RNA sequence: CGCGAAGAACCUUACCUGGUCUUGACAUCCACGGAAGUUUUCAGAGAUGAGAAUGUGCCUUCGGGAACCGUGAGACAGGUGCUGCAUGGCUGUCGUCAGCUCGUGUUGUGAAAUGUUGGGUUAAGUCCCGCAACGAGCGCAACCCUUAUCCUUUGUUGCCAGCGGUCCGGCCGGGAACUCAAAGGAGACUGCCAGUGAUAAACUGGAGGAAGGUGGGGAUGACGUCAAGUCAUCAUGGCCCUUACGACCAGGGCUACACACGUGCUACAAUGGCGCAUACAAAGAGAAGCGACCUCGCGAGAGCAAGCGGACCUCAUAAAGUGCGUCGUAGUCCGGAUUGGAGUCUGCAACUCGACUCCAUGAAGUCGGAAUCGCUAGUAAUCGUGGAUCAGAAUGCCACGGU
């Protein structure tokens, strides 16, 4: 009844779920333009919804958990990715080709014994 | 450079821990204390025994020592009077009963405690150190050791300088985890200083 | 870098109208790890802009960018031991690169307002050419016909 | 009178040992169970420094992971409170049984 | 570390023991308390009068199988190098190297 | 400081020194070596020998100072300058 | 050179002044009386000395012991006293650099050589081709840890698509699908296509794919160098004290300041300051401990006290962010030193010499010379959070997440 999608882009999970509607979508009971106070972290959600048509037909109910605003918005597109690839699997040429399928395994890395920030080395005199 | 300690490394992969049980922050360092008396008074007063390893388990209402030795013979004593009294002993100083189970090695020149601490006794019995260490090479490769390494270190013959001393016969894959790889080190307290003694013993992977 | 070459870095394009050129500016643009304002302060300037000039500000961007960007570079050596200026014709992917961060710095040293309002006079100004982007433009094209007396020297 | 069964040990395989000896162990008493669940495993990290006298970035660093295991009983019996008490598991797992 | 350190904080650990139970704790809670009055002042007095070795800020935590008293940890009770020479031989359960 | 529900400080042995001396009279001056304790009016108009760390320093007690510690009148240290 | 020190008020403490002891603070043995403990007072800075009450345990062949207590004698204990250039152990360094060797064969009278060189290639002595070399080993890589995707297993203390109830808040029955928790398993191998190349290895591009070229980091540090560091973690040969280089105390010092250097934190501002409203994290700690709610206090905190040995309870809410209005380029609604007054909390005690709060003052500084350092991707940069050390005492150290 509802197709089912999951996102993650840093830290975060995202829980998405596809109806029928009239293009209305709710964000953790909260509508999106209230939930995401930047621009750019409000439209990159629906980026997805003009190479695909379906964005005036879909009603879509999302609840994201965890992360902060960047990651919580690239875990929604990512989310949303993934819950029409169960529905359509033939718009692979066009989509994977802007490239939202990929699932952005770039991560934070861990802090090192003798650094300050686990890459920086601490600044040193020769002498 | 240094390396890594052998069991150290893969300890928690193929080297099962000499202390196997469990408590909460409370007691952790008090139980930490009573494995080490437990483990230094019966070190010192079984040096003759050839003890070679000793595991301490903590049962939720007791303690259970397994000793891994050469001669069963002289660590139970006649009827078991000996092994009754380190009963009482270890018992006492752990401050509950106490089980001893004594498990024997039958080939005691592939276990790293038993060929260092031989190396390390001929020293003050005044056996020259590369003679001891062939010695010690030629029994692990004939009773079958994969391979084998042997690290002889400090104020060698009486020297006034000290030398490393080392012979690897065999295989020794120390950067390989699954490789089996026996480690002990022992000393030798001589006339001329005190004398370190390193063993690696490789026996198959995993 | 010495052993392994590799090529450049895509760039998310911009989100509001497509372009891989606004996200860079944008980007070069940010400083201290801060792209919300950035993104606000662009949005602001070009609209600024497509109310001045003519309602596509696609275009007037890019005439404030064709007359400031740089074809020609200075470049430091040394190789019989005299300091060498030797001028290069730069690829267009750092042609538009060094256009843009300079025209970061002019915005600075205008001193209006508002960051928003003294880089929407800087592009402005740009397109009629009168800008101080063009000033430094002809100031590097100056110190360049002087270097075309290294243009020859080692290392050509 | 449900119970909670929480079991603590330092290592991954023995915890599984002991959950699945204690459950054939109520099928023997003969009592319906439920399946237990991975209550998130807790690592602790001390950071200690090697050399004897002088470094700082020569440090190695121990971890030391506690994993945690609920069961939980529905229909408990005389039979089988004496079963838990009696049967004998591991010395690396403590009982936490709980009324 | 030294006999004459390792017999010093042994005897003030035992003279902690003998007095936090007996007064030390009530005379902290006897100056805190408002609604007592002047009983204060006479509690100071005798709070000062005892040896003054039994406050547990006195005592020095320091690794028992060596007396060291820098790089102490309460969890193992020891010298940091103490701990990781007893890891190696696999004396501390559920211990081992760290990665992540 | 101290809080003010606790009160100020003072020692025993000083405290009652103190009052000895004060119902008897400023004759001498008080030895001392516990510099943590607090000048309290019951010793106005007398000298304590406080110590420094090999010398007891006389101090004279007067209303200004009082509420400052018996310790605070006793440099410990004697640095003239770094010039010669 | 923010090194040992993961934390000097006392303690630590090893230094100084002064008071003190001399089988000794600590261990074994010899003799005597004796259980420890509790109340109390006096001298003293305390050590210690002194006064006074209660007490006498167990097995017992009633012959002794342990917790031990106190005095005398001796073997002596004790030395953080010297030599790291006598040593063991441990560690730094080049450096995660790619090297270090052996067997057999062959060459050379021989020491030895070859293999290991050469054409390429690789992160690599990685691989390929050639080559009197053929193989092999220690190192490289792989196996271990974590993160990136999916499948299966269990569902509370974690989750709420659907069912109904909904004190309309996952709160209730209820569901295990999902987020998540952790256990096992699958996948990433230049596997296939094309181009370059010397039809080889490799490199480049592509297809699929969550991830593509070691997927991103961690652990792992060969043979050896530096008479590298440590005799003050420890053990140890030799050397020295042993009425003193040992030991018990109170105060002091390790925090001193004409100056120099190194490592950092806070700034000089408008991408900012200031005020209001508003949203999300990860990791850890916690039983002599974290401490809610409620009340008082401008406040740090105080009172009462729920719960939590913890996926429940508590530190715990994040900060730059966004929306609003003012500041309007001014040594300023910047900057925060410094200084005064008054306070809070720890602790026996905050003077030398702790941290924090409120009010009062507001120094240099408007981005820094020669020179010099870090960093190639979630990395610099920047913003907060936690831990160990810890009674109290971070801008240090170790970790975490946000942009
Ligand atoms: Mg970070
Ligand atoms: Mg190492
Ligand atoms: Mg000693
Ligand atoms: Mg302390
Ligand atoms: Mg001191
Ligand atoms: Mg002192
Ligand atoms: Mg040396
Ligand atoms: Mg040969
Ligand atoms: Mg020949
Ligand atoms: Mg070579
Ligand atoms: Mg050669
Ligand atoms: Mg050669
Ligand atoms: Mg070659
Ligand atoms: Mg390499
Ligand atoms: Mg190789
Ligand atoms: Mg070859
Ligand atoms: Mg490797
Ligand atoms: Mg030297
Ligand atoms: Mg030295
Ligand atoms: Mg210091
Ligand atoms: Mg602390």
């Amino acid at each position: 009844n509802q197709y089912y999608g999951t996102g993650r882009r840093k830290s975060s999970a995202a829980r998405v779920f596809i109806k029928p509607g009239n293009g209305k979508i709710v964000i953790n009971q909260r509508s999106l333009e209230q939930y995401f106070g930047r621009e750019t972290a409000r439209m990159v959600v629906r980026q997805p919804l003009e190479l695909v048509d379906m964005v005036e037909k879909l009603d879509l109910y999302i609840t994201v958990k965890g992360g902060g605003i960047s990651g919580q918005a690239g875990a929604i597109r990512h989310g949303i990715t993934r819950a029409l690839m169960e529905y359509d699997e033939s718009l692979r040429s066009e989509l994977r080709k802007a490239g939202f399928v990929t699932r952005d395994a770039r991560q934070v890395e861990r802090k090192k014994v003798g650094l300050r920030k686990a890459r920086r080395r601490p600044q040193f005199s020769k002498r | 450079g240094q390396k890594v300690h052998p069991n150290g490394i893969r300890l928690g992969i193929v080297k099962p821990w000499n202390s196997t049980w469990f408590a909460n922050t409370k007691e952790f360092a008090d139980n930490l204390d009573s494995d080490f008396k437990v483990r230094q008074y019966l070190t010192k007063e079984l040096a003759k025994a050839s003890v070679s390893r000793i595991v301490i388990e903590r049962p939720a209402k007791s303690i259970r020592v397994t000793i891994h030795t050469a001669r069963p013979g002289i660590v139970i004593g006649k009827k078991g009077e000996d092994v009754e009294k380190l009963r009482k002993v270890v018992a006492d100083i752990a401050g509950v009963p106490a089980q001893i189970n004594i498990a024997e090695v039958r080939k005691p020149e592939l276990d790293a405690k038993l060929v260092a601490d031989s190396i390390t006794s001929q020293l003050e019995r005044r056996v020259m150190f590369r003679r001891a260490m062939k010695r010690a090479v030629q029994n692990a490769m004939r009773l079958g050791a994969k391979g084998i390494k042997v690290e002889v270190s400090g104020r060698l013959g009486g020297a006034e300088i000290a030398r490393t001393e080392w012979y690897r016969e065999g295989r020794v894959p120390l950067h390989t985890l699954r490789a089996d790889i026996d480690y002990n080190t022992s000393e030798a307290h001589t006339t001329y200083g005190v004398i370190g003694v390193k063993v690696w013993i490789f026996k198959g992977e995993i | 870098p010495r052993r392994r070459v590799i090529g450049q870095r895509k760039i998310l394009p911009d989100p509001k109208f497509g372009s891989e050129l606004l996200a860079k500016f944008v980007n070069i643009l940010m400083v201290d790890g801060k792209k919300s304002t950035a993104e606000s302060i662009v949005y602001s300037a070009l609209e600024t802009l497509a109310q001045r000039s003519g309602k596509s500000e696609l275009e007037a961007f890019e005439v404030a960018l064709e007359n400031v960007r740089p074809t020609v570079e200075v470049k430091s050596r040394r190789v019989g031991g005299s300091t060498y200026q030797v001028p290069v014709e730069v690829r267009p992917v750092r042609r538009n690169a060094l256009a843009m961060r300079w025209i970061v710095e002019a915005a600075r040293k205008r001193g209006d307002k508002s960051m928003a309002l003294r880089l929407a006079n800087e592009l402005s100004d740009a397109a009629e050419n009168k800008g101080t982007a063009v000033k430094k433009r002809e100031d590097v094209h100056r110190m360049a016909e002087a270097n075309k007396a290294f243009a020859h020297y080692r290392w050509l | 009178q449900r119970i909670r069964i929480r079991l603590k040990a330092f290592d991954h395989r023995l915890i599984d040992q002991a959950t699945a000896e204690i459950v054939e162990t109520a099928k023997r008493t003969g009592a319906q169970v439920r399946g237990p669940i991975p209550l998130p495993t807790r690592k602790e990290r001390f950071t200690v420094l090697i050399s004897p006298h002088v470094n700082k970035d020569a440090r190695d660093q121990y971890e030391i992971r506690t994993h945690l295991r609920l069961v939980d009983i529905v229909e408990p019996t005389e039979k089988t409170v004496d079963a838990l008490m009696r049967l004998d598991l591991a010395a690396g797992v403590d009982v936490q049984i709980s009324l | 570390a030294k006999q004459s350190m390792k017999a010093r904080e042994v005897k003030r650990v035992a003279l902690a023991d003998k007095y936090f139970a007996k007064r030390a704790e009530l005379k902290a809670i006897i100056s805190d308390v408002n609604a007592s009055d002047e009983d204060r002042w006479n509690a100071v007095l005798k709070l000062q009068t005892l040896p003054r070795d039994s406050s547990p800020s006195r005592q020095r935590n320091r690794c028992r199988q060596t007396g060291r008293p820098h790089g102490f940890l309460r969890k193992f009770g020891l010298s940091r190098i103490k701990v990781r020479e007893a890891a190696m031989r696999g004396e501390i359960p559920g211990l081992k190297k760290a990665s992540w | 400081p101290r809080s003010l529900k606790k009160g100020p400080f003072i020692d025993l042995h000083l405290l009652k020194k103190v009052e000895k001396a004060v119902e008897s009279g400023d004759k001498k001056p008080l030895r001392t070596w516990s510099r943590r304790s607090t000048i309290f009016p019951n010793m106005i108009g007398l000298t304590i020998a406080v110590h420094n760390g090999r010398q007891h320093v006389p101090v004279f007690v007067t209303d200004e100072m009082v509420g400052h510690k018996l310790g605070e009148f006793a440099p410990t240290r004697t640095y003239r300058g770094h010039a010669a």
